């Protein structure tokens, strides 16, 4: 039951609504592949600027409005950057939060939004810096995924008909098949490989973090003992 | 094995009865 | 005999039937022959004209 | 004849509740690969059932094709209802939906 | 399907709910009484499982509708049990309100107030207010009955006025909002509500204790008798009453405590048993958890087996002539029970009489419904639960998945000369699938050919559906009766309650048509793709071009496909627009291409584009 | 196309009343008379009628069976398009004495 | 667990509002995915 | 192909018995079958023919014992059977063989003995077939692209050893 | 609860609107105007024209013919306007069309001219034909009518004619004039054409319980001449058996032995 709505979220067949944004930028996969492929695009700029015709498009779209936002959100974004994940600033949140992607030119994710500036910065190069974002702007306008779509039979295809190329045995932690079906299958409680990843600083050395194992790793009666005689 | 495979119409995806079926085999 | 192109899926009374007065009949009477004359239809239109006839004169 | 009166007036109120206008519209302009493939299928029954064709088909015999060559020139008279999971809807008109 | 045959009406929504016995008796078209289902010479038994009025049987006339076989669609008919029995399937449930319920006030062991508070919580739950059904536990004042009762008026008119709130804005509708995390709540306080009313020893109530009801595996309960302590509390608590006004249980006996716990208790129950508000006004009662009755379905339903020569007996008709045979006699037990009595004092045999013909019919209807219910004989024949549970059930081999007509199966070739788009089907498919393509003024030309070529000549046309509804088969037809009838196929309809409706012909496979591919295990959409048929000629096998090797994950090692050939313009465009294999470059997986050259034409690449190759 | 179209599509008949494919009933029609979809639930037996004045029945709502009963309503029958196992299934869990009931628009 | 799920659909007095997938495969109805997901209406001149 | 038959009369009192009965005969059947109800050896059968012919005397009507299966056959043998007793002596159980014949068709498997099966492709013509220098057109083709994944060598210098033992 | 339920089927047979005597003429009006709702089916080759469609389609077969929902016979149609499937100024609407077919439906609203003739009305009709057990009359020379002999007062007699038929003479001794006055006493729906059955004859006739006994003799001529042409009719259309004696003798079934 679970498609994609004509208001761009994620809603199940009951209408009960599962995400808010398709991979929070409702971009179909079947057309994310050249979005990042910049210097493919400007090669091939007056290529696709007659493929993505926006003379039919200019009328029906808002081409500042997520713009002006996109700086705003940028503004805060760059203030914040040394700063860690929860003093970061909410007063401003995303553009696509905001802005309906296919309605507005410049609703744009921020991932594909830094990707894009970075280009125009690190590659100086008759196409103009500011008419190539655009076209970017609008491949990805174009490059959305359509209301309607079965995303929830799609995904569990996307996880089922690969995990066919993984039948095979091992060659400690539980992989493949097993590993999944702990995951989605039964959502154990009680899993068979629990583990913990524990981030060591730079002021602990190689000789004190072995030392620190020690001190948690569970020693037993047996691992100190050398011999037992009974008389 | 493969050639009654490649003549039977599948009802569905496979049949849990591996260890899939041990795993069921447990009431909350 | 008796599909959905030929007979309505519902009919339903949106109001009570307002009753008609002779001269009121004769005047929808005229109007409806009049705007169908205008092809198993005839043979209801050639029974509508004997009613209209009775409403006025004698056959 | 009363008990109808009522039931017809719900009906037509939550009608009226249901749909957006015009102007408060806010879904895609763009006609989505769904509504292009139903739209394509439906005038292609009609145009079989002879229904008034709006363009000239120069020798075409297959109603998909005519179907076809009637959105290109934007001749299809067909109604887009997008409905909203509150079960609000949109009508979108073939002609002012945009096609690749 | 017709698109000449339009639908006017459609089914919205499906309710699901429990038949009465009332019901039943005024639908039946026909009482079910005697066991034998064929008279001698041949006919069936006037009141048997194979009578004439549940539908046309036996080259006979209905006595109901009065169609044949064909055209009959079979009437439900009905068996009387002599006897009340317990719905095996809502056993489990009435054997919960039964342990839950006191034997002397007949309301349930559990304190009114509490009983009220779940009947409060489920009431806001009907609509999609959960935050409410906690802010109930807030209203708070061995307690004396007229605080006990204020307690309840105040919930009462927190309930009515947060429903009344709700309901003034668009948060809640007159026919209740309904959410999986409402479903969730609900299903809480249901779960919570029965093991509160079962953990009760002793009535909050009235203090008298009630004997504990065991159950075996079988639907049968007993009447395990109270302790020393429990029956001197029953004498003390004996007075009160005044100033007021191991054992087998007979189903009436349960029929009839139940009864009076649905009546005292019928606020909870109705919202206990009402997913959402009961606009209906329906009253639960508990006689939904019996049957007096038994539909009898359909003779078209339970028609006996052919296989070959052998015409085998059906499985349900077997298990409803037992259930015939005792209650026959249980009707003769219940007269000779009327015959006598003044002399008794053994009544421990009557009883155990009775405790004999109860057993025996609700086993009887056990085995009918779900046989794993049901005592051993000496593999059982399958209830009506096991046939829909079989092996997969009838839910996922024939609802989810069927079989279908215009389609076709063969081994598959490879072949360079067709597009990667295309599929070649042998000339042996193209002459049995057929499309139903309505004749007009611009296709007259193209179906005139197809009819006078016939159903063994490609491109033909197997039949001709005429605008009365009727089919003509050109199969039979020689090439003169095919030249008449395509000179009449754009004739005008005489008929006015036609003339909307065109000719159809049932023309061959084109060239211009959609197929849809398939290559089991069909593991990803790429597996199911649309190809555009291209007709081989002299060929006996499915030809397949390399690019489509991929996402089929099919190897010419002997492998086989699926054809499906739709049989409508809609189900044409998805096919063409949607499902075709062009629009299948890319896999939604990783958005990679899963279409490409695979190994003659690389090792062709590498030596054309050489500089050396001039 | 392929779940239902061409494989078990039904165009049957149902009463908007009770909503049931079941208990609708091809009437027997007297000799000049046409058989109408009658529902065997919603009609009542035709001296079970009984009765401000006394009431006539418009003739149109008396219908008749193969066994000769005559039945008073139980007219407000439509056609829909479904699959025949809803038609079996609906029979079998009759059986079980479970109920189906199919809202069905127009009303 | 077909008259398990059934069972406990009966008791709840449940209505089957038939918009999930299986539901509409069910009931013969149209899937709500896709093309499903909309509704085609016909422009006519005549008032 | 061959494909035996064994038809049995058996389902202690005779009814059925090999043959034609008198009076009753439907059209056509003296084609396929004997004067003693036994097919001719040699006869084409295809679905629907009569394989054999009887007569039971609880019906008093001349039935037959139908061919069925997609694949047409010529009657190769036909033995009498009439065993299990001592004097009292009549025949109720016949054999017929069926000779099915199999021209490699597209779709049927050939290998080496390498390990290197494949289906049958296509019967390629001749004409359309590469020639040799000596003019000789290959009897089977194998494409290149088999061998990079199999390493069947084997096949490789069998290639140049069948050659060599040829000339 | 009692009369509860049954109150909601009396309701259901509920006669709407009674049909008045007026003018002093001594005849019940029987044509009224009803306004009524229609869910219609639209076929494609009236998409241009859907109006005329609606009209050729539905509402043209349902003229100068009985519908059981408006309780009578539709004699026309004014005023037709279809409801647009899109709450809104133009001409144009839009209509849904079934997923499956090209068939769209929609909802009309036009008002229906019908003749509804309730039991108890007094109408008059012209003698079409007059036999020894019913008379043929006609309402307004379109709508068939028939009196039954048991309808006809006991002081009239019946006259065959002879050479070239007959007539009914009335109570007073002179043949009855072409137009005739009458009472219906029921409407038949389920023909082909609607027929109204007649009386020329009409609680309180109660003498000691003489009025629940029922007169043998006077029930028994409406019964027998009521399954006399019920058995006749039922004869009409019999094939039986040839029935051939094992000696090459066909049985012939004849009831006169001789010529
Ligand atoms: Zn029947
Ligand atoms: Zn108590
Ligand atoms: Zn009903």
């Amino acid at each position: 039951g679970v498609h994609v709505s004509y208001d761009n979220s994620i809603r199940d067949a009951d209408g009960t609504l599962v995400q808010f944004m398709y991979g929070g930028d409702a971009i179909d996969i079947t057309k994310e592949s050249h979005m990042t492929q910049f210097e493919f695009c400007l090669d091939n700029y007056y290529a696709l600027l007659k493929k993505y015709n926006p003379s039919a498009l200019i009328e029906h779209l808002d081409v500042e409005s997520a713009l002006k936002y996109s700086k705003k959100t940028l503004k805060y974004r760059k203030k914040h950057s040394k700063e860690p994940h929860y003093k970061q600033s909410v007063k401003y949140d995303p553009v696509l939060a905001k802005y309906n992607p296919a309605k507005y030119l410049g609703s744009v994710s921020e991932n594909f939004q830094d990707k894009l500036e970075s280009f125009l910065d690190k590659n100086s190069k008759g196409v103009n810096e500011k008419k190539f974002r655009a076209l970017m702007q609008l491949k990805y306008m174009r490059s959305l995924i359509n209301p309607g779509e079965a995303v929830g039979i799609i995904a569990s295809q996307s996880v089922g008909e690969p995990s066919t190329q993984m039948t095979l045995n091992t060659f400690n932690v539980t992989l493949g098949i097993p590993r999944l079906r702990e995951i989605v299958m039964t959502a154990s409680a009680a899993i068979k490989t629990p583990q913990m990843t524990l981030p060591i600083w730079n002021d602990v050395s190689d000789e004190q973090a072995d030392t620190f194992c020690k001190s948690i790793s569970k020693v037993l009666l047996s691992e100190v003992i050398d011999k037992v005689i009974v008389t | 094995e493969q050639s009654h495979k490649k003549t039977k119409q599948a009802v569905s995806y496979d049949e849990p009865d591996e260890d899939e079926i041990e795993t069921m085999r447990e009431a909350e | 005999s008796a599909t959905t192109l030929n007979t309505p899926v519902v009919i339903h009374a949106t109001q009570l039937p307002q009753h008609v007065s002779t001269d009121e009949v004769l005047q929808f009477l005229e109007s409806f022959i009049d705007e169908k004359e205008n092809t198993n239809l005839s043979s209801s239109i050639s029974q509508l004209k004997r009613i209209q006839r009775d409403f006025k004169g004698l056959p | 004849p009363e008990d109808f009166q009522q039931h017809e007036q719900i009906r037509r109120k939550t009608l009226k509740e249901k749909a957006i206008p015009k102007d408060q519209r806010a879904t895609t302009p763009y006609m989505t690969k769904y509504e292009r493939a139903r739209i394509l299928g439906t005038r292609a029954l009609q145009i079989s059932m002879n229904a008034p064709v709006f363009v000239d088909l120069e020798g075409e015999t297959d109603p998909l094709r005519i179907a076809m060559k009637e959105l290109a020139e934007k001749k299809i008279p067909l109604v887009i209802r997008r409905y909203l999971p509150d079960g609000s809807f949109e009508d979108w008109s073939v002609e002012e939906l945009i096609v690749d | 399907m017709d698109i000449s045959k339009p639908v006017g009406s459609e089914i919205t929504s499906v309710d699901f709910g429990i038949l009465t016995a009332k019901e039943i008796r005024n639908l039946s078209a026909k009482q079910i009484t005697n066991p034998t289902v064929l008279d001698n010479l041949g006919h069936p038994v006037s009141g048997g499982l194979y009578d004439l009025a549940l539908g046309a049987f036996l080259r006979n006339l209905c006595s109901t509708c009065g169609l044949d076989e064909k055209f009959c669609p079979g009437h439900q008919g009905h068996i009387e049990l002599p006897v009340p029995c317990y719905n095996p399937l809502f056993f489990n449930q009435l054997y919960i309100y039964l342990r839950a319920s006191c034997l002397f006030c007949h309301h349930f062991r559990l304190k009114s107030v509490e009983v009220h508070r779940y009947a409060c919580k489920l009431r806001l739950l009907q609509y999609g207010l959960i935050d409410e059904s906690y802010k109930l536990d807030e209203i708070t004042l061995d307690i004396s009955s007229t605080l006990l009762n204020e307690l309840k008026s105040k919930r009462s008119e927190y309930v009515d006025m947060a429903i009344a709130k709700a309901l003034s804005d668009g948060r809640t509708t007159e026919r209740g909002s309904f959410t999986a995390t409402v479903n969730d709540e609900r299903k809480k306080l249901v779960h919570e509500f029965h093991k509160k009313l079962l953990s009760r020893g002793k009535c909050d109530n009235c203090g008298m204790f009630s004997p504990k009801f065991r159950k075996d595996g079988f639907t049968k309960i007993f009447e395990t008798a109270l302790n020393e302590k429990q029956i001197t509390n029953n004498r003390v608590k004996g007075f009160i009453r005044q100033d007021m006004i191991s054992t087998y249980i007979l189903s009436t006996e349960v029929k009839n405590i139940l009864d009076t716990v649905f009546r005292k208790e019928q606020c909870v129950l109705q919202y206990v048993f009402h997913s959402r508000p009961n606009l209906s006004r329906k009253l639960v009662k508990a006689d939904s958890f019996f049957m007096d009755v038994l539909v009898v379905p359909p003779t078209r339903f339970r028609l006996p087996s052919k296989l070959g020569e052998e015409v085998h007996e059906n499985s349900q008709n077997q298990l409803l002539s037992k259930v015939l045979t005792t209650s026959l006699l249980i009707r003769d037990l219940n007269d000779d029970l009327s015959k006598l009595k003044v002399s008794l004092e053994d009544r421990r045999v009557i009883f155990s009489r009775l405790m004999n013909a109860f057993v025996t019919i609700q086993n009887d209807v056990n085995a009918f419904i779900d046989s794993t219910k049901a005592q051993g004989r000496t593999v059982p024949i399958p209830g009506v639960k096991q046939a829909l549970e079989k092996k997969e059930g009838l839910f996922r081999k024939h609802m989810m998945g069927k079989r279908v007509n215009y389609a076709a199966r063969s081994v598959i070739s490879p072949d360079p000369n067709i597009e990667t788009n295309e599929i070649g089907v042998p000339p042996v498919f193209a002459v049995k699938l057929t499309y139903p393509e309505p004749v007009t003024a611009y296709n007259i030309a193209e179906l005139r050919q197809a009819v006078i070529n016939g159903p063994d000549k490609w491109p033909g046309a197997t039949q001709i559906q005429n605008e009365d509804g009727s089919l003509v088969s050109l199969i039979g037809m020689s090439v003169e009766q095919r030249k008449a009838l395509a000179n009449q196929l754009l004739t005008p309809s005489s008929n006015v309650s036609t003339h909307t409706l065109n000719k159809k012909v049932y023309r061959h496979i084109k060239n211009r048509d959609v197929v849809l591919m398939n290559r089991q295990p069909t593991l990803h959409k790429a597996s199911m793709m649309g190809h555009k048929v291209r007709v081989l000629p002299n060929e006996k096998t499915l030809r397949l071009h390399y690019a489509n090797t991929g996402a089929y994950n099919a190897d010419f090692d002997g492998d086989e496909m699926n054809m499906h050939f739709p049989q409508n313009e809609n189900a044409r465009a998805e096919a063409l627009n949607l499902a075709n294999t062009d629009s299948q470059y890319l896999t939604p997986t990783s958005g990679s291409p899963v279409r490409g050259l695979i190994q003659d034409h690389i090792s062709a690449g590498v030596w054309l584009t050489s500089k050396d190759s001039f | 196309d392929r779940l239902l179209n061409s494989s078990d599509y039904t165009q049957a008949s149902v009463c908007r009343e009770c909503g049931s494919i079941l208990t609708t009933q091809q009437s027997v029609p007297r000799i000049g008379s046409i058989s109408t979809v009658c529902c065997r639930r919603c009609s009542m037996r035709f001296e079970d009628a009984k009765k401000g004045e006394k009431i006539f029945i418009d003739d149109s709502q008396i219908w008749e069976d193969g066994q000769g009963n005559k039945f008073v309503g139980g007219n407000e029958t439509t056609t829909v398009a479904i699959p025949f196992v809803l038609k079996y299934l609906d029979s079998e869990l009759s059986a079980m004495g479970i109920r189906l009931r199919y809202n069905v628009e127009p009303k | 667990t077909t008259c398990q799920f059934l069972t406990k659909a009966v008791l709840d007095n449940e209505r089957e509002q038939l918009d999930s997938p299986s539901a509409r495969i069910v009931v013969g109805k149209l899937n709500n995915v896709g093309t499903g997901s909309f509704d085609v209406l016909a422009k006519v001149p005549n008032a | 192909m061959y494909k035996t038959e064994k038809v049995d009369l058996a389902l202690d009192p005779i009814t059925q018995h090999f043959g034609f009965g008198n009076d009753e005969w439907p059209k056509e059947w003296l084609e396929k079958l004997d004067e003693d109800g036994l097919p001719y050896i040699g006869t084409y059968v295809e679905e629907g023919d009569p394989i054999c012919a009887y007569f039971d005397d609880t019906l008093n009507k001349t039935k037959i014992k139908t061919y069925h299966s997609s694949e047409p056959a010529y009657i190769e043998e036909v033995n009498l059977i009439g065993d299990e007793s001592n004097k009292f002596q009549e025949l109720q159980t016949v054999s017929i063989k069926y000779r099915i014949r199999r021209t490699p068709q597209i779709g049927d498997k050939f290998s080496s003995r390498h390990g290197q099966k494949g289906v049958c492709s296509r019967k390629w013509p001749t004409i359309d077939m590469p020639f040799s220098e000596t003019g000789i057109q290959p009897d089977i083709i194998i494409n290149p692209h088999a061998f990079p994944s199999r390493m069947t060598i084997g096949m490789f210098v069998e290639s140049l050893a069948g050659k060599a033992g040829a000339l | 609860n009692e009369n509860r339920e049954t109150a909601r089927f009396i309701k259901k047979h509920k006669k709407q609107v009674t049909n008045p005597i007026d003018e002093k003429n001594g005849t019940s009006n029987c044509i009224v105007r009803v306004p009524i709702a229609l869910y219609v089916s639209l076929a494609p080759m009236y998409l241009e024209n859907p109006l005329q469609g609606v009209m050729k389609q539905h509402l043209n077969p349902l003229v100068m013919k009985y519908n059981n929902k408006v309780g009578g016979v539709v004699l026309g149609y004014e005023g037709l306007k279809i409801l647009d499937a899109d709450p809104l100024d133009t001409s144009e609407k839009l209509i849904k069309i079934t997923p499956d077919t090209p068939f769209g439906f929609t909802w009309c609203h036009v008002n229906l001219y019908v003749w509804q003739p309730q039991v108890g009305d007094v109408l008059e009709g012209y003698i079409f034909i007059q036999s020894a057990s019913h008379i043929g009359l006609l309402i307004h020379d379109a709508f068939n009518a028939s009196i039954k002999k048991n309808n006809i007062p006991v002081d009239w007699t019946f006259v065959h004619n002879d050479v070239e038929l007959g007539h009914w003479v009335d109570s007073n001794g002179e043949p009855i004039d072409g137009k005739l006055r009458f009472t219906v006493r029921n409407v038949h729906t389920t023909g082909r054409v609607v027929s109204v059955d007649g009386t020329l004859i009409s609680y309180n006739s109660s003498r000691s319980q003489a009025e629940s006994l029922p007169i043998v003799s006077n029930k028994k001529i409406v019964f027998d001449d009521e399954v006399s042409i019920e058995n006749k009719e039922s004869h009409k259309e019999l094939d039986l058996p040839e029935v051939k004696e094992d000696n090459g003798s066909e049985i012939v079934y004849e009831e006169n032995t001789s010529e």
